[PDB]
Parts: C-alpha cells; structure tokens; sequence
C-alpha cells in the first residue's frame, strides 16, 4: 500500500528542484521492507532507474541475510546494471548509501570467494562519484582491498599513482580505518609492484594520520615501512614531527624485531641479519611480510657490493666474495651482473684477469634527455604551482577568521 | 643621472634613471608609485634609508634628422650583429653573482619564517623570476640562432 | 614581446636578403637577366657555409647551455612554487586552523 | 681526508677528482624530487587537518 | 716536488706510476655551480620550513 | 607493436567476460603476453590468481610459466630450452618465438654493456646459440674475438620556444 | 648551368625556415599577451570580490 506511493513521489522530484525530501525518502525507507521490492524494480527505470533503486539495493544488502537468495547473481548483475550505464546525477548528496552499497557488495565479496569482477564494477562507481583530479573518497580502499584478495593490482594504478587531495565526505560517508586501509593496501599494491618509491610514500602517509587510539593498520604499515625503507634506502627513513604519539609511545616498542633488524642491518654484516631473521622467523611470518625481510637481506648484500664502488675501482672477484661474504667469486659475477642490468651499479667484468672495473658516471648533463627530463620535471613543479594558487584563490573567497 | 651598464647588457633593455633630490627638512608629497628593482643586500639598507629624498624624471630621448637617416642605413648592416649577440657568455659573471645574492636572501626569508622586512620571500621570487627571465631569453636568442643557421642541412 | 621583435626584424631583414639573392639566382637560371659566373660562384659559396657549425663539441657546447638555463628555470620555478605554498599555508593557518 | 679510489688489480691508489656540473645538477634534480614529495604529502595533510579526519580513542 | 707541492709553492700533482707532474690548469666557469650550489641548499631548508608549518 | 594491443584486448577479456573465472586460452595468452614485456611482477601474480581446476586440466599452462621460473632466477640456457619445450599453435606458439627474439636482443644487449672480456662458450650459452655462430655473428658485428683462450672481448654502443615562452609566462605572469 | 638549381633549392629551404621562425615569433610574443592579459583580467576579479 505505502510501497505503491513512494514510487510516485520520486517523479515528482524528478526533472524540477530540490531532492533533499527524496534524501530524507531514502532515509526513512520503510524500515521493515518486504520483497516487493524487486517487483517495483521491474518498472522503475522511467528515467535513469534514479535515486529509489539506490535505496532499494541498500536495503537489499543491509538484510544481514541471503541476500537475494542462492539466486544472487541476478541482483550481483542488477548493481552491474545500475552503476555502469544507470549512474546517476545526484550521487553527489546520496554518497552515504552509494558508499555503503560499495562497502557492503565488497564485504560481500571478500567473506564470499573470489572478487575479480568487483573491481571492474567497482572503478565506474569510483569514476562517478569523484569530480575531476580525483578525490579520496571511501570505495577507494575498497577497490584495493579486493586487488590485493584477487591478485591482480594491473588495473588498480591509476587510481592509486595520483596523489589527489581533498577527502569526499559529503552527508557523512567516510571512516578514518577507510583512509588508513587505502594508503595501507596501496603500500602494499605499490610493494608487489616492487615500486618501493610510491610505496614507501603510501606507508609514510598511513602513519602520519593523526590517533589516539592505536589500531592494527597503523601497526603493520609501520612494519613495512621498516621493510620497505631497508630495501629502497640503506637506512630507515625518518617519519614526519607531526606524526602521532602514539607510534612512538605504543608502535615503536611492540615491532621492536623491526628496530631490531634495523640494528642488526647498520653494521653491515650479512651472517648477523640471517641469524637475527632466523631469531623472530616465527614473528615475521606471524605479520605475514616474511619475503620482504628476505629482500632486505638480498638488498644489504647490494648495499656492500655498492659501497665497494665508494673505495675501489678494478677490484678482484675473489676479494669481492671475501668482503661482501658471498663464498666463491661465481656468485659475486652474478651479483655484479644482476646488478649491472638492473641498473643498481655502473660496472663492468673482465673474465680473463677476473676483475670488477668500476665506472661511476651515468651522465654529463648534456643530452637532451636532461632537456626533456628538466621539462618534465618543471612541468611538474608548475602543476603543483596552479594548484596552490587554486587552494590561495578559495581559500581568499571564503569569510574572515 | 644613473646607469647600469651590466643590467642593460643582460635585460636587453637600457638601465638608465635621472634623478633630483629634495631640499634638507623638505617632504614630498602623497603620490610616489616607484618602480621596482632588485637591489643587492649589500646596497639594500642605504637604498632604503635615502630612497624618499629625491624623486625621478621622465627620461625621454632624442636624434637629428641625419642620425635618423644614418641610423636606418647603418641598420641595413648592423642587423648581423644582432644575430650573433652571446649575451648568456659576455656578462655570465653577474647571473652568477646575483644568484649568489638570491641564496642569501632566501637565507633570510627562511629566518623571516623561523619564529618572526614585509615578506622577504615575495621580494626574493621577484628577484628569482627577473634573473631567470633574463637567463631564459638568453637562451631564446641562441635557440633563433640555432634555428636559422644550423637546421638547414643539405 | 618587447625583447624578441629586434630579432624579428634582423630575421625579416636576413629573409629579404635571401629571397632578393634566390630570386636572382632563378632569373639568372631561368634566362632574360644576364649570366654572371662570378656572382652565382659566390652564392654557391654561400650554400656551402650552410649549416654553421655542425661539429659534436659545438652540440655539447650548446645542450650545455640549454640544461643550464633549463636547471636555473627549474630552481627559480621551484622558489616561486615554494613563495605560493608559503602563502597558501599563511592562509590555511588562519581560516581551517586556529593557528 | 683521503679522497681516491684504490685499483687493486695493478696496487695503484688514484685520486679522485670531483665533476662540479654533474655533482650541482645532480642535487639539484634530488632536491626538487624530495621537494615534490614534501608538497604531496603536506597536501595531503591539509585534506585531512581539513576534513578532520582523525582515528578515535574508543 | 713534494715537499714544495706540501708548502703550496707549486700548484700541481705527481704521477708517479707514469713518472711526470701534471699540473694545476683546469680552469672554467666553477663561480657559477656553486651560486647554483648554495641556491640549492638554501631552498632545500626553506620548503622543509614551509612545510613545517602545517602540523 | 600489435603484442601490446592484444594484451590490452586481453586485460579487458579479463574482467568483462566473468563470471568471477575467465577463459584459459586467454590465460596463456596473458601469462605469455606478462612474461614478454619482463614484467614478472604481473606474471607471478597472475599465475597465483589461476584456479587450480585450469592448473590441472590445462597443461599447457603450467608449461608456459616453467619459462617464466627461468627468467625470474635469470638463467638464460634454461629460458631458451623452455622456449623449445611445449606447442600451442595460432594462440601461444606464435608469442613464444617473439619472446624467444626478445630474449636474445636482451641478453645480447646485456653482455654489450656489462661484460669487457667474456669466455666465448658463456656467451654462447647467454645468448642460446651454439659457440661457432655466436662468434660468427659478433666478428661480422664487430667485437674483438680471440682464439686459444676462447676470449670475446665486447665493444660497448614551436618545439623548443613554446616551453620556454611558457616558462616566462609562468615566472612573469 | 645545369645544376644550378640545387643552389636555389638550398636558398629555399633557408628562406623557409626563417618563414618558420619569423611566424613562430609572432605566435610566441602573441601567446605571451594572451597570458598576460588573461591574468591581469582574472587578478581584477579576485580584486572585485575583496568588497563582497
């Protein structure tokens, strides 16, 4: 009876003013909603199938239950059809119940099995409810989340390699956890990637969230920054004043293996960090990062093989397997080697004479390549620039304080 | 009258002020527009301390009819030598020492910011832009030259 | 605008010689105006100058001056960049903080 | 204050002499990389001091 | 040649594998790197103390 | 040239088409496709992604990614063997030849510059050919080949004014 | 007499490419007024919402 008048009242709305009733409409809802539901969605698309089905899907995934019994790919493909070629105009004040829609088809799908096609749904969604240079809204995460189950972090970058700036809320819709579980999944995309750079940039940012409680986020980035910061740098990088006191107060003493493999690495002995790895192997696989501990391992051998590069020029394989204590000067010429083609030293083998010949210059800075990387980099620089002064001219618009 | 025969040569434009000062005890009055240069740290203060006893004239300039005639038919020869300035060599020693002026004068407008004359970082962008500006015509020219002369081939 | 239209007369004035000697090289080749060996001699000369200076020490020469101005264009725009952000947080001090 | 590098293979110690242009350029391109890193993450730090975005207590 | 390169009298280095003295003349335009040197630095300082002022 | 546009075609295979599981063929192709532009970070997580179902039913499979073992421990002797090891015509074998070229144009690219002085059966062996064509084709190049050690000694190989206007306008405003 | 052509061909391809050059200055020194004047018009709006 109600059901069969609501339906009415949002072509009321429709093509005229405000839209804030059908906001209070979709916040009322009808609280004990029955299955007809689905009936109504038979004839509902009149104009863009509109902001009713958005309530009605909402409702679908708040039951707790079913959802749509074992036949639940028809409704999987009914949210198809409404985020692809439905979207929507008003999204923009319904994001509270767009987003919990995301948030509960990804949580769906993640206590589910596999969620592969989530993603590809997931980014139009994201496309629609964003503006222009991108912003940090909360299906973001989740996105990230189902390409870290589903492995498969490929179509997952460009949302994830521009650094957007301002955080849609709009009518509530945003959680910190939401915030730290994108900057933390995509540390951990951008390490997969092994794209240390971003990564470490990702991690940074998860930390310096501002806390009074300490959560399990928050901890593990942390971690990986460690891990990440010992592979990317020779040492680890110091995190912002600004970030939390709760990291040092909290964070810092309960992954004290990490500070620990931090000590053991700056004395620059290989034998050591095994034996400090082969200590607490039982805490880092209990953190699930056993493999990037394993490649600062592998990236403290480079460390020594690169700081050969500092003190020596024509240095012998035999003296170079003696001091980075490699045994036999096989592995040093595959080290070398290695690190030749991945262009982490500027060296040359002699396997006549069994000798390392060090280089040590990329470039003159004559090229054009310098050009065009100067252009690029200028341009970068000038971007930033039209953006601050786009922040300055709002920011000048707005009231006096 | 003053001149600055090494900003002419780098601006490409000639750097040259006539000037009257004012009687002792004697205040100007309430129009004073005075058009910005870059003024070294060096020079700054007493800049500063004399800049509003005395004013400057509207320079303007003059020629004869036959320096008009002459000037026109020397031009007809005197364009090649616009086509082969090296302005960014000629006088390279005074970009080099005015950076060297900009460095201390970011030194000082990150002391500005520190704790806590009238933004000192404004100053030094202007002066940072007016010397790359500069360098960046340079550079213009030489890229004409290159242009013309050298991407002509067989 | 100002600092590049006496090189746009010196080229327009380079252009007009060059168009006047090419004009007369196709009316010497063409027939009618009288042949001269000297003359052509001279503006086949003048073709074998072109390009000037097209040795490797002259193109280090020259990429060299051209990532010192792009390197000091990249230093100056990143101070103007750095005033900007200087300004935005002044701002953003005072109206979303209270300082 | 010893600034060479040793050529172990022939036992001769070689001073080293440092190239000025690409050490300055080389800075500098360092610097404005780590400058750009610092205005991402201050810009994000804004977005957040902005839209109060905080971890709570309980 | 040591004990006088030592005093500074002699501006230069030996080569004593190849038995000479190469001396001091390598002279460019190093004013300028250093101008270019030291604005680095400088704005180095300034954009870490710009940014500190946010939080 | 026209790999990269089927792989793209291929990505887009990926997620358009299930279901949740996507087509093996198009799997292979995908896996052989990552495995040709070096990109062994999208295809060590696309092979972990694959069901076991098509692990087991599709052999093949599994013979494509015993190539990609190989280049992820950079044992070049054991890529060219198992390049040479498995069949799949018109979807996998056509791919695999072009990697096989690729893998030769990189490890010859590789010894070029990382190597001075080389023993000649070593560089065989990095570039898969057999010792006498290897030396062949590098003396027709032209690296310095030396006999009785079996040495091969390697020799190692407006548009501008519209920025800076732009530039200008930027500092001047 | 009869490759004298080829001297003309090489004038040409000069002459062209100072037609270039002379056109792409005045597209430049065009571009840096249509910047200028541009910003000065934004500036005189930021200006006018100083007294709202």
């Amino acid at each position: 009876s109600a059901l069969e008048q609501f339906v009415n009242s949002v072509r009321q709305l429709s093509a005229q003013g405000q839209m804030t009733q059908l906001c209070e409409l979709i916040n009322k809802s009808g609280e004990l909603l029955a299955k007809n539901l689905s009936h109504l969605d038979t004839v509902l698309g009149a104009l863009d199938v509109q902001e009713h089905s958005l309530g009605v899907l909402a409702v679908l995934f708040v039951k707790f239950s079913m959802p749509s019994v074992p036949d639940f790919e028809t409704l999987f493909s009914q949210v198809q059809l409404f985020i692809s070629t439905c979207n929507g105009e008003h999204i923009r004040y319904a994001t509270d119940t767009f987003a919990g829609l995301c948030h509960q088809l990804t949580n769906a799908l993640v206590e589910r099995k596999q969620p592969l096609r989530g993603i590809g749904i997931l980014k139009q969604a994201i496309d629609k409810m964003q503006m222009n240079t991108n912003q940090l809204t909360s299906i973001h995460a989740d996105l990230c989340q189902l390409c870290l189950l589903a492995k498969c972090f490929k179509p997952a970058l460009p949302y994830l390699d521009v650094d957007m700036m301002d955080i849609c809320k709009e009518n509530g819709a945003y959680d910190a956890k939401h915030f730290l579980c994108y900057y933390y999944y995509g540390g951990m995309i951008y390490t997969g990637l092994k794209n240390f750079e971003r990564a470490l940039y990702f991690y940074e940012q998860a930390i310096t969230t501002p806390a009074m409680a300490v959560s399990h986020i928050m901890l593990e980035s942390y971690k990986k920054y460690i891990l990440v910061s010992l592979i990317l740098l020779g040492k680890v990088q110091q995190l912002p004043k600004y970030t939390s006191q709760i990291v040092g107060r909290f964070i810092k003493p309960l992954s004290n293996a990490y500070h620990e493999l931090a000590q053991v690495y700056s004395t620059n002995n290989p034998s050591e960090l095994r034996n400090l790895v082969n200590k607490h192997s039982e805490t880092f696989t209990r953190d699930n990062n056993m493999g990037l501990v394993k490649q600062c391992l592998s990236s403290l051998y480079k460390k020594n093989i690169q700081r050969l590069t500092k003190t020596f020029l024509t240095l012998s394989l035999q003296d170079m397997a003696s001091r980075v204590q490699l045994s036999g000067p096989q592995e040093a010429e595959k080290y070398v080697l290695h690190m030749i083609e991945d262009g982490e030293i500027f060296a040359s083998i002699n396997q006549k004479d069994g000798m390392v010949s060090f280089h040590d210059n990329p470039e003159k800075y004559n090229n054009p390549a310098m050009l065009h990387n100067i252009d690029q980099e200028m341009l970068k620089c000038i971007e930033l620039d039209e953006r601050l002064k786009a922040m300055d001219q709002e920011i000048t618009v707005n009231p006096q304080f | 009258v003053v001149i600055d025969p090494t900003r002419t040569i780098s601006a490409g434009k000639v750097n040259l002020g006539a000037f009257r000062t004012y009687p002792k005890g004697y205040k100007p009055p309430d129009e004073g527009p005075s058009e910005y240069q870059t003024i070294p740290l060096n020079k700054i203060e007493d800049f500063g301390v004399h800049c509003k006893q005395y004013y400057a004239l509207e320079v303007s300039y003059f020629k004869s009819s036959l320096d008009r005639k002459l000037l026109e038919l020397l031009w007809n020869k005197y364009w090649v030598n616009t086509l082969s300035s090296s302005s960014l060599l000629t006088n390279a020693d005074y970009t080099t020492g005015q950076v060297f002026d900009l460095s201390e004068k970011l030194e000082q407008s990150e002391a500005q910011l520190g704790r806590g004359s009238e933004d000192k970082l404004a100053k030094a962008t202007r002066d940072s832009c007016k010397t790359t500006i500069e360098a960046i015509h340079g550079l213009m020219s030489q890229v004409i030259k290159d242009k013309l002369f050298n991407q002509i081939n067989i | 605008a100002e600092h590049l239209i006496a090189q746009h007369s010196a080229i327009k004035m380079l252009h007009s010689r060059v168009k006047l000697i090419l004009e007369y090289v196709k009316a010497s080749e063409a027939g009618e105006v009288p042949f001269n060996h000297e003359i052509l001699r001279e503006a086949y000369a003048l073709c074998h100058c072109l390009p000037v200076l097209s040795t490797d020490k002259f193109k280090t020469d020259f990429y060299d001056q051209c990532n010192d101005v792009g390197l000091m264009a990249y230093l100056g725009t990143i101070t103007k960049t750095c005033n900007t952000m200087n300004q935005f947080v002044n701002k953003f001090n005072v109206l979303y903080d209270r300082q | 204050l010893i600034s060479a590098r040793v050529d172990s293979h022939s036992k001769i110690l070689y001073a080293r002499d440092v190239d000025q242009r690409s050490t300055t350029f080389e800075k500098s391109l360092l610097m404005g990389k780590e400058f750009q890193r610092r205005a991402k993450a201050m810009m994000l730090r804004a977005a957040v001091l902005r839209n109060q975005i905080h971890v709570k207590s309980p | 040649l040591v004990q006088c390169i030592l005093d500074n009298t002699i501006h230069g280095r030996i080569d004593q594998v190849n038995q000479l003295l190469e001396l001091d003349h390598q002279k460019r335009g190093g004013a300028r790197y250093t101008a270019l040197d030291k604005w680095t630095n400088q704005l180095n300082s300034l954009n870490q103390a710009v940014v500190s002022k946010l939080a | 040239f026209s790999f990269k546009k089927l792989l793209d075609q291929c990505e887009n295979q990926e997620l358009e088409a299930p279901g949740g599981i996507a087509t093996p063929p198009v799997y292979g192709q995908l896996l052989a496709l990552y495995l040709l532009h070096n990109d062994m970070n999208n295809a060590r997580y696309l092979w972990k992604r694959i069901p076991p179902a098509i692990k087991s039913a599709n052999s093949e499979l599994g013979g494509i990614w015993s190539v990609g073992q190989r280049i992820w421990q950079r044992d070049f002797p054991g890529i060219y063997t198992t390049i040479n090891a498995h069949q799949w015509s018109e979807t996998v074998q056509p791919i695999m030849e072009a990697l096989r070229d690729a893998t030769r144009r990189r490890a010859f690219a590789l010894v070029s510059q990382a190597y001075t002085s080389i023993i000649a059966d070593d560089f065989a062996a990095f570039v898969g050919l057999p010792v006498e064509e290897a030396v062949k084709g590098i003396l027709e190049q032209g690296w310095q080949a030396d006999s009785t050690t079996r040495m091969v000694l390697p020799r190692k190989p407006e548009q501008q004014l519209a920025r800076l206007t732009d530039y200008v306008a930027f500092l001047e405003n | 007499r009869q490759d004298l052509s080829a001297i003309a061909r090489t004038l040409q391809e000069w002459c062209v490419g100072c037609e270039v050059v002379l056109s792409g200055i005045e597209e430049q020194v065009s571009r840096a007024n249509q910047h200028k004047e541009q910003q000065l018009g934004l500036k005189q709006q930021i200006e006018s919402e100083v007294a709202n």
